[PDB]
């Protein structure tokens, strides 16, 4: 409607006169190959446009147009199992509309086939009061999901005219009588990235979250609606225990944000995913999936607005009451991009050149992410779980942001490269990891397995921290030079590391343990310091109790790959007693 | 009068044009094109123009066609006494969906200095349950005494625990908490408030809560809201008021993000270099005055550091307070609740809260030497780890179990134990 | 064609020429000096009807009114041939060995197009370097970024020279090209390179672009993208599998921070610049394959060991975006092992993708993972020997001894004209497996 005029180009900054129509972050295209940015700034009638894309070739005199509305994603059938970039445009569609290669600049594409028919199936009688969350509808998008056609945010009224039948995300499958007249309704809703999606009422995550993964599952668990951190050094396998939280949680749909990798690493995303087999149904886990994909070398913007692309999605999703998992890998790349883009701009810097405001967007991310109960009259509940990997190029964990996402997330995975080198997997430091919820998931545990599974973590925990420190005394004198109960607490904590916390993903049943599983596991380890103590009590020594008892503690260790369906473990609890008991 | 006349908007800050009246940090309106209404504040007035800052950001906003009006009066709390039992947020409108405060009268925010020589010196003594506090460390009324710990070490345990189990001797004059959370998480909060739900503490309480994705500049008044409404408690209603703060590392960080965002002169560690002023301004705003009922007593929460500076510099908090509760991790690991390392604590002012007539009589001498036993209780074991097994083992011997004792007993009291102080003397000769 | 007399303005190498239109951010520019002299530049900011230029050749002898001014239309750009094998150019792409002009098939902006990330294909097949110490253990693949660090003086660029000389493709390769970029290096080690390149025919499958120390660094800022464009032109359009060897990238990151220092910008960590580590990604990204085409592009980066032990930013920004590190040391160059390859902190992240049936002798893998473990052992038998001597532990360890000085000898010690087959490389391994018993190794055959 209004074309603006350019007047300068510096950089990534244009300044664009005759604006006066357009709004502060509206999104617009520049010059005349009509390249992508942002209006960040305005004086008078000239804007300050943030361009997405490079400017080069570009000059005073060339038109801009802003596109009406701020950065946003399509929200509707179309979605699930995509690839897109950091500001939700679909890659394969890239390639077959410019039939190249590459990226080039300044090409615009819907993200969602708008020509692709669904069947939409009414869900709601004709004539029912309805408003914002209310779910009008429903679309099999996939094999494994179920697309449920909800009312956008800011309209209320009567459900007019809904017929169910075959329709593009175009076709109007919804009138809804509202007091500002009679609005049509499609399936597909856009929302604003950087705007959080409406919710009813935030709730506390008290909900543990099958993992399947015995480490993290036990000792340091996320909630449903929590948010974890994975520091992630070099040949930490850190790649293959985020696609086994994929692949293994309680969740319905996964988000995951390239968020500027290097190419080759995005690749092996691109590749892997596809052919990651889904336990519930066997059909791929794209399917229950949506990639977004950035490169360090694509433009700054978009590996800034990946995070946010995602995490609008995730909320999407969150509001039809599913829960979600969004996995942004690495949060230590979108810091940057925040960064280059703030030094830029020639802000006042704040810790190591990161903006002052670094904290407080962390803040903004993470907070979107939770529990909650969202909007519609059957007051349905969802939640969104954040597992970040931080990576900082400096080893050190002390860097703003790894800080700055640790003050605000209770969870913290700490993937050791020396103990990857030791050969144990998943490669989680046991004492510095952490987790905030390991209360309240006793408190859960406990409740629904009918036992004090909650003392039983504390005591392992105890004695693994306890090793820590007669390890230490170790080194200045040798284990011979140590007293006998301290050897057994040491023999039961290589136990809990060897046949406890070491798993291989890649085993069809050492893969994934239950909870049941996982109980009886460790508390046949637990029992078998019980009793031996209690035999070092009545004095016989240490080095008699590991000859004796050779056989069943070789079971103890085979624990991990007995199958589901069977369990056999809790019988060894009994033959540990009756060993000891001839031990006398 | 609402004024069409937005000539620049950059960043959150925006310049209007042919204004008249308008006066430095008085709060606006702006009515935006679609008719959303934002709250801000003037921040620059210069002849005709007027820079001011939106709450909100500006994003969406088309210069145009919205507009602004100037309300003519600064940030302001609506006060009353029906202040208790509710919860706002960190600009004191409702966050509990509860019924509307009529208030009595609207205060300015930054409030007034007291005059030196009206000033009335701290003299009670607060019984916060605490054994490590109200023995080593007490604390009196008008006193300010910050707490600094390590994150998730549960110092926000230990801040609702005093805010639970806080009282005076007497307890006939009411004992009110004002509790301000200053950008903290969603789930910090809710811990907070059900706790004080669940308890019936909210009974006698009023809550400011601001979130860790709250606007920062909102963040910055959430301590002065707290403090207004603790100062018309207290010397308008004559009671003594309870002021707990966390986490004030996060005002700190604010500060430095509002003063970058409007372009100011940087000082230390980029802070804005007034952090004296602005943590003084808040921390002296305690205190008794002469010729009144009440007291106000802070106790400001803090993060601390565990790294290379670059945090709400303490030295200039504890240069302010009057003293310092240290928490470390090492004593979180060990299960000790609550973690209070008692040798770098300080009370500045324990001596005439503590006394005859205030307080059983041996308290004194039993603490004046009740440090002593943890003093080289862990001058043997913990320096000499290397020569631990004889070293100073024959003589001594008793000094190391003794110290143990003081850990697991006397400081780990339980995050939910209440020690009347008398009790807790016992525990202390016992462990004698 | 636009001539204008209408410099306003000169500060340092900075240009500002105004009533200009139609100028474009980034396009190239034409001084036309008083003198008849020619220098260009490029435009840095452009404004209304004015545009600020930076000259390459600095502003030094400029009369502002009596110079002119041509905007060229166009950013730096490659004339792309493929005549370009067997020539040598400076660091802008002109022509440095008297040979003709080559006319070029069209012109490349030299700064590359981002592939979509879907289109990429993972490195998966093997090289033919020639050299043992890494084809068999830190093995390179075609796609892969494997930059070396050394320190000055210790054969450094006579690895490069080898690598550039030896590096071939076993299956029908298209054609194994070599682009060499010289990065801000001295008249002498430049004239060692493109002589080596001679003497042995190397100069026949290699294109070269020679930027030197006292050339102008924004040229030096230019130099890799051009040499990576030439790359990605011979690869992705002519089927060849390109090796791009890039000397002293240390050079690079210095150029960048002068530039960025002579155009007033905002300082990041010791005075580099606040987008260090994208342009370095800029680069890096330009190697790996591309799904469906027969060429691709493998990058060996060149850098300096830094001495202090706190790493400039140079090194850590190469750090992550890299896929390895290769490692020298002057201990093995005063030892006598010509090229200093300390095995123990090298590594080839993609290996597993090098090796195997159809790629190569199929024990690979098995061997490689015994030798690791027998070099170091071995190492720690000699370095035993502390105030312990042949008394102490004289079995077993000491027999590893002999399999660790042995190993430098010859397996490592090679030649640095001696091209070993991958086949030699891995029949000269058995025969240095048999050294120590069967029962050492947990390997079965």
């Amino acid at each position: 409607m209004q074309i603006g005029k350019i007047i300068k180009v510096s950089g990534p900054l244009v300044m664009a006169e005759n604006m006066s129509e357009a709004s502060i972050q509206d999104m617009c295209l520049v010059g005349d190959l009509g390249v992508i940015g942002e209006i960040i700034e305005m004086r008078q009638d000239v804007a300050s446009i943030q361009v997405y894309e490079e400017t080069s070739g570009i000059g005073p005199g060339e038109p801009v147009r802003s596109t009406g509305e701020a950065l946003s994603v399509e929200l509707g059938p179309g979605i699930i199992s995509q690839m897109f970039d950091g500001i939700q445009r679909p890659l394969d569609t890239f390639m077959e509309v410019t039939q190249s290669n590459f990226l080039g600049r300044g090409v615009q594409l819907p993200a969602l086939d708008h020509e692709k028919q669904w069947w939409f199936e009414a869900t709601i009688e004709e004539g029912t009061e309805v408003s914002a969350g209310d779910i009008i509808g429903y679309v099999d998008e996939t094999k494994i999901i179920q697309h449920k056609i909800m009312v956008p945010n800011g309209i209320k009224g009567t459900v007019q005219k809904i017929e169910s039948g075959s329709f593009t995300i175009d076709d109007p499958i919804c009138v809804i009588e509202t007091e500002q007249g009679l609005k049509e309704l499609t399936m597909m809703q856009k929302w604003p990235v950087r705007r959080g999606r409406p919710i009813k009422q935030k709730l506390n995550p008290d909900v543990p979250m099958i993992t399947g993964q015995r480490v993290i599952d036990t000792f340091f668990p996320v909630t449903k609606g929590g948010a974890a951190a994975v520091p992630g050094p070099f040949g930490a396998g850190k790649t293959v225990v985020q696609h086994q939280i994929a692949k293994w949680s309680d969740v319905d749909l996964v988000v995951y944000v390239g968020c500027g990798e290097r190419g080759n690493e995005m690749t092996d995303v691109v590749n892997e995913f596809p052919e990651l087999i889904d336990p519930n149904t066997g059909e791929s886990l794209m399917e229950r999936t949506v990639l977004i994909a950035n490169t360090s070398n694509m433009p700054v913007a978009a590996r800034e607005a990946s995070i946010y692309t995602g995490i609008t999605i995730a909320e999407y999703f969150r509001d039809m009451g599913y829960d979600v998992a969004i996995m942004a890998d690495s949060t230590s790349r979108w810091a940057e991009a925040l960064r280059e883009m703030s030094g830029r701009l020639e802000e006042m810097p704040g810790d190591e050149g990161y903006p002052a405001y670094l904290g407080s967007r962390l803040a903004e991310y993470y907070e979107r992410s939770g529990r909650v109960i969202a909007l519609g009259s059957d007051q349905r509940e969802g939640s969104i779980t954040a597992i970040s990997a931080v990576s900082p190029s400096g080893g050190d964990i002390s860097e703003p942001v790894t800080q700055n996402t640790l003050r605000v997330v209770k969870v913290f995975w700490g993937l050791d490269s020396s103990l990857a080198q030791k050969r144990h997997f998943p490669s989680i430091n046991w004492i510095q990891s952490y987790s905030l919820y390991s209360t309240e998931v006793g408190r859960y545990m406990d409740q629904i397995l009918q036992q004090d599974w909650s003392d039983m973590v504390t005591e392992g925990m105890r004695i693994l921290q306890e090793e820590e420190q007669l390890n230490e005394i170790v080194r200045l004198v040798g284990i011979d030079s140590l007293s006998d109960n301290d050897r057994l607490t040491l023999e039961v904590a290589k136990s809990i590391r060897e046949d406890y916390l070491q798993q291989n993903a890649f085993d069809d049943v050492d893969t994934f343990t239950s909870r049941e599983k996982q109980f009886n596991m460790l508390k046949v380890i637990l029992t078998f310091g019980k009793e031996a103590r209690k035999a070092l009590s009545l004095g016989a020594y240490f080095n008699e109790i590991m000859e004796g008892t050779v056989a069943v503690r070789e079971r103890i260790s085979r624990s991990k790959y007995i199958p589901e369906e069977e369990l056999a473990k809790i019988s060894s609890i009994n033959e540990e007693i009756k060993e000891t008991i001839q031990l006398i | 009068k609402e004024y069409r006349t937005i000539k620049e908007v950059v960043g959150p800050l925006m310049a209007v044009e042919k204004v008249s009246g308008v006066k430095y940090e008085e709060l606006i309106e702006v009515r935006m094109q679609n008719g959303e209404i934002r709250r801000g504040q003037v921040l620059e007035v210069q002849e005709d123009k007027a820079m001011v800052q939106i709450f909100e950001g500006t994003s969406g906003i088309n210069l145009k066609n919205s507009s602004v009006r100037f309300l003519g009066h600064p940030l302001q709390l609506g006060v009353s006494e029906d202040m208790i039992g509710r919860v706002f947020d960190g600009l004191g409108r409702p966050k509990d969906n509860g019924p509307e405060i009529l208030p009595e009268k609207y205060l300015d925010i930054n409030g007034e200095v007291i005059n030196p020589i009206a000033r009335d010196y701290p003299d009670e003594f607060i019984q916060t349950g605490i054994s490590a506090i109200d023995h080593l460390n007490t604390l009196v009324r008008g006193q300010k005494l910050p707490v600094f710990g390590p994150p998730g070490a549960g110092k926000s345990a230990l801040a609702a625990q005093i805010a639970r189990q806080a009282t005076v001797l007497d307890s006939s004059d009411d004992f009110a908490v004002v509790f301000a959370a200053i950008g903290i998480t969603f789930e910090e909060a809710e811990f907070f408030m059900e706790d004080f739900r669940q308890t019936g503490a909210i009974d006698r309480s009023v809550m400011f809560m601001n979130l860790a994705n709250d606007p920062a500049i909102e963040r910055i008044a959430t301590p002065r809201m707290a403090l207004t409404a603790a100062e018309y408690l207290a010397y308008e209603k004559g009671m003594h008021v309870l002021v707990i703060m966390e986490d004030m590392t996060n005002y700190a960080e604010a500060l430095r993000e509002i003063s970058a965002a409007r372009r100011e002169v940087p000082g230390r560690r980029g802070y804005p270099g007034y952090l004296y002023t602005n943590l003084a301004t808040l921390f002296e705003r305690a205190g008794r005055i002469r010729g009144l009922k009440g007291s106000v007593t802070q106790i400001p929460i803090l993060t601390m550091p565990e790294d290379d500076k670059t945090h709400p510099i303490p030295d200039l908090t504890g240069y302010i307070t009057e003293g310092q509760i240290i928490l470390t991790r090492e004593l979180y690991k060990s299960g000790i609740s609550p973690p209070i390392d008692v040798l770098p604590s300080l009370s500045r002012l324990k001596d005439k809260g503590t006394g005859a007539g205030k307080t059983r009589e041996d308290h004194a001498a039993t603490m004046n030497q009740l440090f002593a036993a943890y003093a080289q209780g862990k001058q043997a074991k913990e320096l000499a780890v290397v020569l631990g097994e004889s070293a100073l083992s024959d003589i001594d011997k008793i000094y190391a179990k003794f110290a143990e004792r003081f850990e697991n007993e006397y400081v780990n009291q339980g995050f939910y134990t209440n020690r009347t102080i008398t009790e807790t003397l016992d525990l202390g000769w016992e462990l004698l």
